[PDB]
């Protein structure tokens, strides 16, 4: 029953949980976990990005 | 507790150079072309301008 209510609950909550720190947002230094990175986050090196006003 | 950076009293700074941003090497595979023509040459491209001065 201990064996069975493990596998049961963490093949119930495996789905949901997810690593924060994966490396998935693209960067000039390589691929960064998102909450290192923003929009403002060069993705290549020398990239431009303006402080566009949104109208 | 307070944050482990902050404050800085001396080095006033400077003021920031003009932005010269690189051609994008990971959004472009290549470098971006204008005008496309045959150009038998070294080469000239669909595009080429002249002022007539005085
Ligand atoms: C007693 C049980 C002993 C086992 C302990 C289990 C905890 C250790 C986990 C071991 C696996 C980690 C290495 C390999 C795996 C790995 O790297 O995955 C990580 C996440 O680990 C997972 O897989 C899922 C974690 C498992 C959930 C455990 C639930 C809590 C347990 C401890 C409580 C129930 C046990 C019974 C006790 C309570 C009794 C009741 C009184 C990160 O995921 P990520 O790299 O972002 O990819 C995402 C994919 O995982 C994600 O499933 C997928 O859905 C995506 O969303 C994806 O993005």
């Amino acid at each position: 029953l201990g064996a069975f209510g493990a596998g049961t609950l963490v093949a119930f909550i495996g789905g949901l949980i997810k690593n924060p720190w994966k490396p998935v947002v693209p960067t000039a230094e390589g691929k960064k976990a998102v909450l290192w990175t923003s929009g403002w986050t060069p993705r290549f090196k020398g990239e431009t990005i303006y402080l566009a006003r949104a109208t | 507790c307070s944050p482990p950076g902050e404050t800085a009293s001396s080095e006033p700074g400077t003021t920031p150079a003009i932005w010269t941003g690189s051609p994008s090497p990971a959004a472009p595979s290549g470098e971006d072309h204008g005008g496309g023509h045959g150009a038998g040459a070294a080469g000239a491209g669909e595009t080429l301008t002249a002022e007539l001065k005085t």
